């Protein structure tokens, strides 16, 4: 009765989503053919959230994979968990976006989006009571950005009273991976700010720092980075699937976290993370999780909270716990580090505790934070944007596909105006 | 340009059939020009001051403020400034059944600010229609419905799904505007009347508990007045050009979802109206705090109404507002909220200037 | 499936074609007789990846390529050589004379009577493609066929096809070394015509590879069978994303965007860092950090142009093999900390990354070693103006006396087509100057 439609766009989302379903299945006990080989009953009590049912007691995911290059869709089908997807939900084309936002939005994505949405209406109208949507895409490219934000804009008009919980990888500060990350990110934020309800910002630079500093991993691959994001995508939606003393759906987070409708860009986290040796020297308890979660080195956003203020944060705990330990520790943070919290919000924290942990952990905890630090992900793009736009650096690849300079300017002012809304609360009062 | 404040006015409408049937006590009183409110709790009597107060409650008392009076007190000065070249804005505010779709447009027998302003403008122009200054008028008439824009002067096609929506876009200099708006040329008051009639026939209205014909869509009536002045110059003449914009706004009402009992589409549009008005209140409070020297950001972008009226609430225009209130006890809370927003709108100022439109040609530089 | 067409023109391209297809056939597992026993033992597959090899019913795999010339004496080493049973016998080779180092002879005179036959066999290969990615043209400035015919062909393709990426891999004329006294004329007329049609023309200079083969591989007496295997590795490192699985795969359209800011400055340079002999293949770590910095080392540039006399506008890196991304971001950070590498202020990102999992192979009989990692750096630098000017000055010296002009007019060419072309060459040198100037 609380269902989630999962869309994947581009190379980053699909290689995450393939790892996301390789995590949820291991939780609910589904195997790479869709069959059930679990131990407990709770794994199936609420399997209807992500997975549907099928004939021979199999379970098919509500997964809609989108792309414009078949090369990656095939990489998913040949993987371990590629066989459970619905082949009629592998929607793709040819003539890839070329890391051009316009191609994914206007020219090649326009000729494919109607085939994507007709699949969504099937999966959606087969739901008893829909909660919201869920997208995994990467800003900086064309497919995830143009064809991604397009579907968002079309889905809100068709399903406006539901949540569009977008998971989105933002560009990095130091080392780019596409030269025109700034052009594409400014335009996507112009769309996300107006057509989403909660957007989790992830930066790959901080994922590497998590893996190299804390986990003490030497050779981390992309299959390891996405092993962290999947863990966060799963904690936001645990108190739907499993029971607990104090539950919280997606909507409950958006209320307590978004005080003004534009400031829905969040800084996530996950606890506890340790090396393959150091776990013998720690002890798991609510305090040891709370410390990691409010530590700047644990955030996935590459943006230090201590250069800003927390407006309102969330902590979705999982495991047998005392609520006093939870309520008291979230209080101690506020009274100790009050300068990094807002004065005109009395309590800046909510809670949610599930009673069913992760496959092999006595307890776990997820962090979600709305912070005035998040300017820094936006001033960089804007300054990168104006230095390139002021001389029309790579622009004829965007004008020649049905755009004008007016649209690049709008996307700058909306990004700059989102910056100022965060600035006016950064300073004391 | 120089600082100029927003002219705030108030109007107390008379009892309606509903307040008479469910007999309620008069609570709003005018202490000469102040507007006082005597709460049934009788803890205190509030008193609010305004630049102007209108008492159209009675039909006998000295102080009766009729439609021509409201015009000659509020709208004619804006016509003076428009002829001076300034942009002007006027917008209504209030709760459901307060008389916002009456003060501005009026009935066929008691016309409002819109027809009086258009007629007076055209007549003054005809009077001043000398060979020196050639005048041109264009108009538009659009609305806002569930956060979507619609053009009222565009006849719907042969279908029901004909409310073809437009979108807003930011020109980097002229500010926000509507893409695809069928601006129409204006010769005279008769053509203005015809266009306006077609528009109001197309506008979204409906019946409810607290009104038989209530507006479920915000309405903006825009005039663009261009004066091309002749002058003796040694070269080509007719460079002196003044373009001024007049923007008249009829907003929708608060509407609690209990009195005006509704379900479905009525409720949905009732929610959207409510959200737009919330954002408007936030904008007004933010501009008031700007007037006191603090650092504030104005949430223009949180709604299409404020987005398309950005340059008028603050910005560059001689702005005014007309608050509308009922005199009964059942609407005391909405009356007080409206009056508070009205009085804290008075502290707003905006930098209005003459729109010479000669920057970097010769004349603004010579200035 | 995604596909690319490989057009080969003139002696300089054909001899590179033999080197590229020797490599493609080895990597996927094809014998010279078109067969792939791997699918006979496995039971079928797309290992004979359809980007470059089309398949028939008898198991034969034919390459998607066309091998144009005007000499018979070059192709007839193919029709009689090891790979005769691989290529379609339609090789489109003219039973007439050559162009004799003449643009006018290859462009119009003996470029017609051939072009229509070349443009059809290209049409046949394109109608067999379910989504075409682009072209790959192999020619050399200096000749008539690599200058003329390539300027004739790229004009026709911009008409019929238009939107497909049309890339060039060109042998830039060297400053000191040269095999013709009329290379500059044939080179400056070419850029006048291709500059409006091609989208990215990678350039190589034979002189730099001669030096690269001396310092690193220790080959004092090289031939053209050594330069071209090293060019074949550049093309493979580009086209690997279309053939093999990887983490970040860079298609053709992405080179065309990241590296080409303005339409007229699409003249980047290529290189390949781990040029290491078998002996020096040991004693080396060959990490991402060691391989990546070498791509910026001027000695290992494949064009004789000091990048330190200019600025980088864009740079695309194509890693291969056991390459982890964290090692790459450490490298690209280390390069932006230096000061001998000065970027433009309007490209604060500057970089692009591509990573594949299929390591490079070793063509037997060769010189390169079995390395587990490899890099191909494609850079857009403002330094290449110094090479354009050096060629223009050679052009203005011998054109003032109208030397060697009557051989061009005698084939159909107006005197003003030099001057017009010269003006075009004198513009581009200002564009590379303007864009490299720091903004206010
Ligand atoms: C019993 C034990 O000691 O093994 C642990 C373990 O030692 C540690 C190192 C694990 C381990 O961490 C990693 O190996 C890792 C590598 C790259 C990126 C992220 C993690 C572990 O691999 C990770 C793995 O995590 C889980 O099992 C959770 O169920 C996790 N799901 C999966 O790992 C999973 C992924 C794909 C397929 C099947 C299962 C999960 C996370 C969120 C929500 C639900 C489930 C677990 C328990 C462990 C190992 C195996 C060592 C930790 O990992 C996580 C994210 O929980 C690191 O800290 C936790 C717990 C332990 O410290
Ligand atoms: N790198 C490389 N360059 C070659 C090779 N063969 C010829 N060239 C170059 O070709 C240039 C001379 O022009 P050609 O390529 O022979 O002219 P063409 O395109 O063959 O046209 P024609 O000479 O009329 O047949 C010189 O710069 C040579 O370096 C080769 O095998 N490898
Ligand atoms: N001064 C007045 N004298 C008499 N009747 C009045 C007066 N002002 C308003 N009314 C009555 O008010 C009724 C509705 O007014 P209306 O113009 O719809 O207010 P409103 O603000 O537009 N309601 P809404 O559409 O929700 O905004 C009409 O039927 C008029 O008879
Ligand atoms: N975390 C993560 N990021 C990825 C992965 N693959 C690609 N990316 C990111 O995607 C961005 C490039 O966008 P891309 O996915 O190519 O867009 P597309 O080509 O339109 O699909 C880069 O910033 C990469 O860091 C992955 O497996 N994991
Ligand atoms: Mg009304
Ligand atoms: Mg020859």
């Amino acid at each position: 009765m609380r269902e989630i439609v999962h869309i994947q766009a581009g190379q980053c989302g699909n290689q995450i989503g393939a790892k996301f379903w390789e995590v949820i299945s291991d939780e609910h006990g589904i195997d790479p053919t869709g069959s059930y080989h679990g131990d407990s009953d709770l794994q199936l009590e609420r399997i209807n959230v992500y997975y549907n049912e099928a004939t021979g007691n199999k379970y098919v995911p509500r997964a809609i994979l989108v792309d414009l290059e078949p090369g990656t869709m095939d990489s998913v089908r040949s993987g371990p968990f590629g066989q459970i997807f619905r082949p009629d939900n592998f929607v793709f084309g040819q003539s890839g976006a070329g890391n051009n936002w316009a191609k994914g939005h206007y020219t090649e994505g326009a000729e494919l989006v109607d085939s994507v949405l007709d699949v969504v209406r099937k999966e959606s109208e087969s739901c008893d009571c829909l909660q919201g949507f869920q997208l995994t895409h990467s800003l900086g490219g064309g497919t995830g950005s143009g064809m991604g934000t397009l579907l968002i804009s079309k889905i809100r008009e068709e399903y406006p009273d539901r949540i569009m919980n977008t998971f989105s990888v933002m560009p990095s500060p130091k080392v780019s991976d596409t030269v025109v990350e700034p052009y594409n990110a400014t335009l996507s934020v112009h769309q996300l700010v107006e057509n989403t309800d909660e957007t989790y910002c992830i930066d790959n630079e901080a994922l590497y720092d998590i893996c190299f500093r804390t986990l003490k991993l030497t050779t981390p691959t992309y299959g390891d980075l996405n092993h962290l994001v999947s863990a966060t995508m799963s904690g936001v939606t645990t108190c739907l699937r499993f029971p607990g003393q104090l539950n919280a759906d997606l909507r409950k987070l958006a209320v307590n976290m978004v005080p003004f409708p534009r400031l829905h860009f969040f800084m996530p986290g996950f606890a506890p993370l340790t090396s393959r040796g150091s776990q013998q020297y720690r002890a798991l308890t609510v305090p040891e999780l709370t410390q990691q979660m409010f530590d700047s080195k644990n955030m996935m956003a590459a943006c230090d909270p201590r250069h800003g203020r927390y407006l309102t944060v969330a902590a979705i705990f999982r495991g047998r716990m005392s609520m006093k330990e939870v309520d008291e520790q979230m209080l101690n943070v506020q009274n100790k580090n009050s300068s990094y919290f807002v004065e005109w919000i009395p309590n800046n924290v909510k809670t949610a505790v599930c009673d069913i942990p992760p496959r092999g952990l006595k307890m776990s905890a997820t962090f979600i934070g709305n912070s005035t630090a998040i300017q820094e992900l936006f001033k960089r793009i804007s300054e990168q944007f104006t230095a390139m736009f002021r001389r029309k650096a790579f622009l004829h690849w965007y004008t020649g596909e049905g755009m004008d300079e007016m649209e690049f300017t709008e996307a700058e002012s909306n990004m700059n105006d989102l910056v100022s809304e965060y600035q006016q609360y950064q300073d004391a009062t | 340009g120089s600082n100029s404040q927003v002219t705030v006015a108030v109007r107390v409408r008379p009892f309606s059939k509903r307040e008479k049937t469910e007999k309620a006590s008069q609570v709003v009183f005018t202490n000469g020009e102040e507007i006082t409110v005597e709460h049934p709790d009788m803890k205190q009597v509030y008193s609010f001051i305004y630049d102007v107060s209108f008492w159209s409650f009675d039909e006998c008392h000295p102080g009766y403020a009729s439609q021509t009076t409201v015009y000659e007190t509020l709208a004619a000065p804006l016509l003076d400034r428009a002829f001076e070249g300034y942009n002007t804005c006027l917008f209504a505010y209030g709760q459901t059944g307060s008389g916002k779709s009456y003060t501005m447009m009026g009935l066929n027998e008691e016309p409002g600010i819109i027809p009086r302003f258009c007629e007076d403008l055209f007549a003054q122009i005809a009077k001043k229609q000398t060979s020196e200054v050639s005048y041109h008028l264009e108009m538009s008439f659009f609305e806002v419905y569930n956060e979507k824009i619609h053009d009222l002067l565009v006849c719907k096609g042969e279908n029901g799904q004909r409310k073809q929506p437009l979108r807003a876009r930011e020109h980097p200099v002229s500010g926000p505007y509507v893409e695809g708006l069928s601006m129409n040329v204006v010769s005279s008051y008769s053509d203005i009347q015809s266009w306006l009639e077609l528009g109001n026939k197309q506008r979204a209205t409906a019946a409810t508990g607290m009104n038989d014909k209530s507006s479920r869509s915000h309405s903006v009536f825009t005039l663009v007045m261009t004066q091309t002045k002749t002058e003796v110059v040694e070269g080509e003449e007719h460079d002196h050009r003044i373009t001024s914009r007049i923007n008249l706004v009829d907003l929708a009402g608060s509407e609690r979802c209990s009195t005006a009992h509704s379900s479905g589409q009525r409720l949905k549009e009732g929610v959207s109206i409510n959200k737009s008005l919330l954002t408007l209140g936030k904008v007004i409070s933010a501009l008031s705090e700007q007037a006191n020297g603090k650092r504030v950001f104005i949430p223009y972008r949180e709604s299409t109404l404020t987005w398309l009226l950005k340059e008028s609430l603050g910005g560059n225009s001689k702005t005014a507002m007309i608050a509308t209130v009922s005199p009964a006890a059942s609407n005391i809370e909405e009356t007080l909220s409206t009056l508070r927003y009205a009085t804290q709108a008075r502290l707003i100022v905006n930098i209005a200037k003459v729109n010479e439109d000669m920057n970097a040609k010769l004349i603004r530089e010579l200035k | 499936m995604r596909e690319c067409i490989s057009i080969h023109v003139g002696q300089a391209g054909v001899q590179i074609g033999n080197a590229c297809w020797e490599l493609y056939c080895l990597e996927h597992g094809i014998q010279p007789d078109g067969q792939m026993p791997s699918d006979k033992t496995i039971g079928g597959g797309d290992d004979s990846f359809n980007t470059f090899f089309s398949e028939t019913g008898a198991g034969k795999h034919v390459p998607r390529a066309v091998f144009v010339d005007l000499e018979p004496t070059v192709i007839d080493e193919v029709r009689t050589g090891t790979y005769r049973q691989l290529f379609h016998p339609e090789q489109l080779i003219t039973g007439k004379e050559d162009a004799a180092n003449n643009y006018a002879r290859g462009h119009y005179t003996i470029g017609k009577e051939i072009i229509d036959l070349v443009l059809d066999r290209i049409r046949k290969l394109a109608d067999q493609c379910t989504g075409l990615q682009g072209f790959l043209v192999f020619h050399s400035f200096g000749g008539g066929t690599g200058s003329g015919f390539t300027s004739l062909l790229m004009e026709r393709l911009s008409v019929d096809y238009g939107k497909k990426s049309k890339l060039e891999f060109s042998i830039y004329p060297a400053p000191q070394v040269s095999t013709a006294v009329v290379e500059p004329y044939n080179s400056i007329l070419t850029t006048h015509t291709t500059l409006e049609h091609s989208d990215c023309a990678f350039m190589v200079d034979n002189e730099a590879i001669y030096d690269i083969c001396r310092r690193n591989l220790d080959i004092e007496r090289p031939t053209y069978t050594n330069l071209n295997r090293l060019i074949s590795q550049i093309v493979s490192s580009i086209t690997a994303s279309l053939r093999f699985d990887g983490a970040l795969n860079v298609d053709l359209t992405e080179f065309q965007t990241n590296l080409v800011p303005y339409p007229r400055i699409h003249f980047p340079l290529a290189t390949y860092a781990p040029v290491i002999s078998a002996e020096k293949a040991y004693h080396e770590q060959l990490s991402v950090a060691e391989i990546t910095n070498a791509c910026f080392e001027p000695a290992n540039q494949m064009v004789k142009c000091d990048p330190r006399h200019g600025k980088y506008m864009a740079c695309c890196l194509l890693y291969r093999g056991d390459v982890v991304p964290k090692d790459v971001n450490a490298a690209i950070a280390t390069i932006k900390t230096k000061r001998s590498i000065q970027f433009v202020d309007w490209c604060p990102t500057g970089f692009k990354v591509g990573i594949n999992y299929q390591p490079p192979t070793v063509v037997p009989g060769g010189d390169l070693a079995k390395v587990q990692r490899a890099v191909c750096m494609l850079s857009n630098t403002t330094a290449i103006a110094e090479a354009w000017a050096r060629l223009d000055h050679k052009f203005d010296l011998m054109y003032a006396k109208r030397a060697f002009v009557h051989w061009y007019v005698g084939e159909g060419m107006e005197e003003g087509e030099f001057s017009e072309a010269r003006e075009d060459m004198a513009a581009l040198e200002k564009d590379y100057e303007e864009v490299g100037v720091d903004s206010v």
